[PDB]
């Protein structure tokens, strides 16, 4: 299978309460391995996965320096954009940045991406061709022209096919015991009578990795998406994920419904019947 | 690892 | 790599750089004339080749090879060329060992001779000599001989070379001032 | 511009009474990021509660996970109290093993 | 340029403290301090970004640095040694927020040359003399080459130029690249420099042409103490004039 490394950054302007809050998190495919909090006491890049703690002090110094650089740039951009939209100085605003790169099973570079948002709306993104930028509003056209004049797309592309992919290969080779595993989901089913007429028949799948899983309901061959209420895949906390999908069924015909679970850790898509 | 720098918006 | 190169005018100069840090992502060729400040002349981001005007930069990151190719070298290209590397827009630039490029001029009509100038005191001027002429520094210790110099009269496009020796003693004549010299043409 | 957190209270493993486990409260889909999340045992706060580091999904909506170690029993009931800008009063979601 | 460094020349003794000020280009946020000695190349010292420290390289603890909120920076050196004599450069990259235009490059400043001496009692201004073209050159090549010799100065800080009738001339001018150490055995020996200006023969034969050789010597900044009875070897200009002969 393919793999991916991503970095998430959130800067929140809290005027009057000091300098903006800045939080940075690093993920390898689903696993958080580095983090940084602008309010943390260490003020350093901290490990969060057991397979990243084995890096030398030079690595941690470099990552700390780069994180603080990102924080400085984002703290400047907060005021820049607050002035762009003529927004009040007392309002709290949020900049969110995500960038990363994907690799294949043999370790070859597949694609890369960067996306920046302001207050939860898309601000500026890197196109699929890794050579142009897509801007949402007129304020983002300024940043688009600014980054085009600064050859930023080329430098980012040189970062993606190089440093990014190489460090992702290193991370996959170092934490191969837990990052290349495929935990199959353990499935079961519960039945809760809502009233004397209808009942909720819930289909559970627990302890699977990664989080990509498909839960479907069938009434004798056809998928009925009129009552299927899926739920955000939640982290168990130990490294696995959980997900349930329920359906409201008239009491007396629970035997006509089937739950189908599709996951990469299962040879055949399982079928559950109450 | 991370990137080295980026241009202000 | 430290020079000089001594590439004649109109030829193709090729410089290369030794870079230590293996973590850089973008590379730059700066040019620095003597005493002045380094000014950027080339930027390269992708592995491979890039060309701009008379300059051609080349990069192979896996082997840490950075090279510059100056086409149709001119006398205004004699300077120290430095390579630098960075990992982002405002990241730190680390410079490698630069290389000195010296572009020699071709004289069409040479007329070597040695003169003597007298003013309020004695120097011997040796001008109009060929481009391929090595000038030794000092036969004795009380004598001072400087290296070459290039005078470009732009009102005639007339380019010539020169050198000066001087001393204060009776043992200084312009015929024996250049004891370690070559050209058989005189006053 | 603003979005209300979706709250999920659950346990790490199938809660077998009398065996150690963890109590998870996973909030997602909210914006802005400022949010208070507390874990209540029989109504009172729990102070030994560690939370994950802030991240966000593809729709720029943040998600946090609060967890704490415990041992489920028959009489002890647990809940999660979430207070956000999108909520006029703090929302309490009770734990449900039989779900 | 846009980047301004102060001072341009500085001469101090061992164990002293000096300060180098640098205002970056209008529109840049980051300020880099580099050191270039003759032995090595450009060595990265430090880099600040919008007041905060952005990067630090191999820099001694005797060196402090700061960037003020007005984006200008200062670099303080303490307990100066002879090996600390180098050329310190200040560059500015990084682009401020907004529609500010400019290239995503490092713009270097004019530099500031610091020379550390064990004692300032060996600093001497140069003596300048102009030597007129010979009768042989006027008749042999139909040209005329005036020579200028500036001898007996220390340290190396010097700039030579030619002024014809009050206008600085550059056509047909050549100055020596490196000064010549008078006694190459002494560590604190003086230096000499030569320059040449070549014009046509009939131009020098005009007795109304006035050629001046000007030597700008950078020395003490009129703030250093001077005890010996000779004149202060301060930053000054020594000139040697010459008129044209008709014979």
């Amino acid at each position: 299978g393919s793999h991916s490394m991503r970095y998430f950054f959130t800067s929140v302007s809290r005027p009057g309460r000091g300098e903006p809050r800045f939080i940075a998190v690093g993920y390898v495919d689903d696993t958080q391995f580095v983090r940084f909090d602008s309010d943390a006491a260490s003020q350093r890049m901290e490990p969060r996965a057991p397979w990243i703690e084995q890096e030398g002090p030079e690595y941690w110094d470099q990552e700390t320096r780069n994180v603080k650089a990102q924080s400085q740039t984002d703290r400047v951009d907060l005021g820049t954009l607050r002035g762009y939209y003529n927004q009040s100085e007392a309002g709290s605003h949020t900049i969110q940045i995500m960038y990363g790169c994907d690799v294949g099973s043999d370790g070859r570079f597949l694609r890369g991406y960067r996306q920046d948002a302001y207050d939860g709306k898309d601000y500026i993104a890197l196109n699929e061709d890794l050579r142009s930028w897509t801007a949402a509003d007129m304020a983002a056209q300024i940043t688009k022209r600014k980054w085009e004049a600064a050859h930023e797309a080329e430098q980012l592309r040189a970062y993606l096919d190089g440093t990014c992919v190489e460090w992702l290969r290193r991370y996959l080779e170092n934490g191969k015991e837990t990052l290349q595993r495929t935990d199959p989901p353990k499935t079961h089913m519960t039945h809760h009578p809502i009233s004397d007429h209808e009942a909720t028949l819930r289909c559970w799948a627990l302890g699977f990795y990664p989080a990509e899983i498909t839960l479907t309901w069938q009434r004798d061959g056809e998928d009925q998406t009129q009552d299927t209420e899926l739920v955000e895949t939640r982290p168990a906390g130990d490294g696995t994920f959980q997900k349930w999908a329920a359906v409201v069924v008239p009491s007396g015909e629970e035997q006509r419904y089937t739950c189908h679970v599709q996951h990469e850790g299962l040879p055949k898509p399982l079928t559950l019947r109450w | 690892a991370l990137h080295g720098g980026w241009t202000t918006k | 790599n430290s020079g000089p190169l001594s590439v004649p005018e109109g030829a193709i100069a090729s410089l290369n750089c030794t870079y230590s840090d293996r973590g850089s992502q973008s590379f730059f060729w700066y040019r620095q004339y003597s005493g002045k400040s380094p000014e950027l002349i080339m930027s390269i981001y992708s592995n491979g080749d890039k060309e701009d005007g008379r300059f051609t930069a080349q990069l192979n990151k896996a082997s840490q090879y950075v090279s510059l190719l100056i086409r149709d070298s001119q006398p205004s290209d004699s300077a120290t060329y430095l390579c630098a590397g960075n990992t982002g827009t405002a990241s730190k630039l680390t410079f490698g060992t630069g290389t000195r490029l010296q572009v020699t001029l071709n004289i069409q009509n040479p007329d070597p001779a040695v003169y003597q100038l007298r003013d309020s005191k004695s120097v011997c001027l040796f001008t109009d000599f060929d481009s391929q002429t090595n000038v030794s520094q000092s036969k004795d210790s009380d004598v001072y001989i400087t290296d070459k110099c290039v005078l470009d009269m732009r009102s005639m496009d007339f380019k010539s070379n020169s050198a000066v020796a001087w001393s204060n003693k009776s043992d200084f004549a312009c015929a024996n001032a250049f004891n370690n010299s070559i050209i058989p043409e005189d006053t | 511009i603003q979005r209300t957190p979706k709250i999920q209270v659950y346990s790490r493993h199938p809660a077998e009474n009398g065996k150690s486990n963890f109590l998870n409260c996973y909030v997602s889909g909210f914006h802005p990021s400022d949010i208070e999340v507390d874990l209540l045992k029989n109504g009172e706060r729990i102070e030994k509660v560690e939370h994950s580091d802030l991240s966000f999904s593809k729709d720029w909506s943040f998600y946090l996970l609060y967890y704490t170690e415990f041992t489920p029993t028959e009489k002890d009931e647990y809940a999660c109290r979430v207070n956000h800008v999108t909520l006029s009063q703090p929302k309490i979601v009770k734990w449900d093993r039989d779900m | 340029s846009g980047v301004t460094q102060t001072p341009k020349h500085l001469i101090t003794a061992t164990g002293q403290r000096v300060t180098l000020r640098c205002s970056p280009r209008s529109g840049d946020l980051s300020v880099y301090w580099y050191q270039q000695s003759l032995d090595q190349g450009l060595q990265f010292l430090i880099q600040y970004y919008n007041g905060e420290e952005r990067a630090k390289g191999n820099i001694l603890e005797r060196f402090s640095a700061q960037q003020f909120p007005d984006l200008h920076s200062e670099l303080n050196l303490s307990s100066l040694e002879l090996g600390d004599s180098a050329l310190y450069f200040c560059a500015s990259s990084g682009l401020a927020g907004g529609p500010v235009s400019g290239a995503n490059v490092l713009t270097f400043g004019a530099g500031s040359r610091l020379t550390v001496l064990e004692d300032l009692n060996k600093v001497f201004p140069p003596e300048v003399a102009v030597f007129e073209p010979s009768e042989a050159e006027i008749s042999h090549t139909q040209k005329a080459t005036l020579v200028c010799l500036a001898t007996g100065f220390f340290p190396d800080h010097v700039e030579l130029s030619w002024w014809v009738n009050g206008k600085e001339v550059h056509s047909g001018v050549c100055t020596d690249p490196q000064p010549l150490k008078e006694q190459p055995a002494l560590n604190d020996s003086r230096y000499s420099l030569s320059s040449r200006l070549r014009v046509s023969a009939t131009f020098w034969q005009n007795p109304r042409n006035h050629f001046r050789c000007q030597v700008q010597f950078y020395g003490l900044s009129e703030n250093d103490e001077w005890t010996q009875d000779r004149a202060k070897p301060v930053t000054q200009i020594v000139s040697a004039e010459a008129w044209g002969r008709a014979d």
